[PDB]
């Protein structure tokens, strides 16, 4: 992979020993980068795929692979990677905001038990069950809003909202450190099964293979004028 | 040590829910609404506490309703009352086809009965959720509770996330409806904004049961999974008390309404007889522990320090000495 200040681009070379012990490089393919900065890239020899992860202008992670001896049109497949969780949570008015952001905070594959242990342990100034988190998280939340809550005759409104606010000034705590704990950092791609990972600087993520449907609802709309026709239908 | 039932009043069929009248019908005895599995039955039920007169229990029955379904639970109407000069018995009854029934009668001759119709799911629970009885709130396994008023038209309906096991009105005060959800969420609801004003939580699942406490409005108690559950507002959601009830589950929670402390669990038809433990906030364990052989439905007499569980072809009412 040779980085320039204005294109990055792999190459694949194959080591060709001739009789006279001398040693050649054979170019097989060339393939260009855009303007993201490269993270860790592997390629396997049993797919001939490049493996490489980047990260945008955004620095957001961005997955791609490409086949280095079918690519007759140079374009990296995608990779349909996790996003962030949101920065606001949307509240209806019948909902409380305490259940909706415990559930939004709970809620399978959103928060790493690190992140919220870390916002717990800053907000107040043992390796505890998940439930007895979500009793602790609750506890610190409730007793910062009846620190907030300084007139003994605030209305119902008054109340809702500055519930919201400290909800959210939690939610948004938790929510960084998630972020900082989401921050990729190298690819493990197995050569004999082919199982790839994204290893993150918090946790581990497999990549599985995606169906034809989800395929197509999903590509970015520039990308969706190139798929071939030939594997949709005959 | 199994309590015998200091009064035992025999039926004409298995009592699957027991309700005394909570209200003043201006008669010397409580009236006693138990539905069985074909019928409602209103009786009288004098006592030898409230009346030197009466040994052990004057129990009359008044008037015999027949129903039709399985009567799943009765809700006593604020209106209902014996004068002499105008008699009035109005009470709903829901059942097992998912329809409220509100009967309205004078205690001669005239009987009048309502089918209200629109619950998808069966309903679990119903009260009068108006002061002045024109208004009744119903839960159901549909996920929702809705507010029909006498004429049998849904005024609001509240979208529940768990199948409503309890319904209770406010005692003082107006405006606040109490619906505890299966899983553990009971949630409050305005019913004029309609909106919720606020969500409990309780540690155990499922919350079979909530009811308000009369003498203590702050106080709410009710029963998760195996152990009973008392909150205290406006302090905090979490459980102040919580200490195990019975063996196998805890089924219905209901409060004394002569007395703030002491409140009566029943255990889940099951295995073992429906057995009823009385509990006391001071003390730890129940005063008074009696055994039903199939027992459903539980209510508290107005005044007296007595409870109701329906059990086969009899009621078995105990006296929890104060």
């Amino acid at each position: 992979y040779l980085h320039t200040p204005k294109q990055g681009q792999f190459c694949v070379f194959q080591l060709m020993c001739a009789e006279s012990n001398r040693y050649s490089l054979d170019h097989i393919s060339s393939i260009f980068t855009n303007q993201e900065t490269l993270i860790d890239f592997t390629f396997t020899l049993t797919s001939m795929d490049i493996w490489a992860l980047w990260l945008d202008d955004d620095n957001q992670t961005v997955v791609k692979h490409i086949n280095f001896e079918e690519n007759q049109a140079g374009q990296w497949n995608p990779v349909f990677v996790n996003p962030l969780p949101e920065d606001d949570l949307a509240i209806s008015d019948e909902q409380e905001p305490q259940e909706a952001y415990l559930e939004c905070l709970f809620a399978p594959g959103r928060f790493t038990i690190a992140a919220v242990q870390k916002a717990i342990q800053i907000l107040r100034k043992l390796d505890l069950s998940w439930e007895e988190l979500r009793k602790d998280v609750t506890l610190t939340v409730e007793n910062e809003i009846q620190n907030a809550v300084i007139d003994y005759d605030v209305s119902q409104e008054e109340f809702r909202q500055i519930n919201i606010e400290n909800w959210c000034k939690f939610y948004t705590c938790c929510l960084q450190y998630q972020e900082t704990l989401s921050r990729p950092l190298a690819l493990l791609v197995h050569p004999d099964t082919n199982m790839v990972c994204l290893l993150r600087k918090g946790f581990l993520s497999f990549l599985a293979p995606c169906s034809l449907v989800e395929h197509l609802y999903l590509v970015p709309a520039e990308h969706l004028l190139t798929v071939d026709e030939s594997v949709i239908s005959d | 040590s199994a309590s015998n039932a200091t009064y035992t009043v025999d039926c004409e069929d298995y009592v699957h829910v027991v309700e005394f009248n909570p209200f003043d019908s201006g008669e010397a005895g409580s009236l006693l609404a138990y539905g069985g599995i074909s019928y409602v039955v209103i009786a009288s039920c004098r006592f030898q506490e409230e009346d030197s007169t009466v040994e052990g229990i004057e129990f009359k029955t008044l008037k015999t309703f027949h129903h039709g379904e399985r009567v799943v639970a009765i809700a006593w109407s604020p209106e209902t009352r014996c004068d002499a000069l105008l008699p009035l018995l109005r009470f709903a009854t829901a059942a097992g086809d998912k329809k409220i029934r509100i009967f309205t009668s004078d205690f001669q001759d005239k009987n009048e009965y309502k089918v209200i119709e629109g619950h998808s799911g069966y309903i679990n629970d119903l009260v009068f959720c108006s002061p002045e009885g024109t208004d009744i709130a119903s839960v159901g396994d549909d996920h929702t509770c809705r507010i029909w008023d006498l004429d049998g038209k849904q005024i609001a309906m509240f979208i529940l996330r768990s199948p409503g096991m309890s319904v209770a009105w406010h005692p003082e005060g107006a405006f606040k409806l109490m619906v505890a959800e299966k899983t553990g969420t009971i949630r409050f609801y305005d019913l004029t904004t309609h909106q919720a004003i606020l969500s409990l939580e309780s540690v155990q699942v499922p919350l079979m049961s909530a009811d308000w406490c009369v003498r203590n409005t702050l106080r709410i108690g009710a029963v998760a999974g195996n152990d009973w559950i008392i909150w205290e507002m406006p302090r905090s959601s979490y459980p102040q008390d919580n200490k195990p009830a019975h063996a196998d589950r805890a089924r219905m929670f209901r409060w004394s309404k002569c007395n703030e402390n002491v409140f009566a669990t029943t255990g889940y038809p099951g295995k073992m007889k429906s057995q009823i433990a009385i509990h006391h906030l001071a003390h730890p364990q129940p005063i008074l522990i009696g055994t039903a052989p199939v027992g459903s439905g539980l209510s508290w007499h107005r005044r007296l320090p007595l409870c109701v569980v329906g059990g086969y072809r009899k009621l078995f009412f105990w006296l929890t000495e104060m």
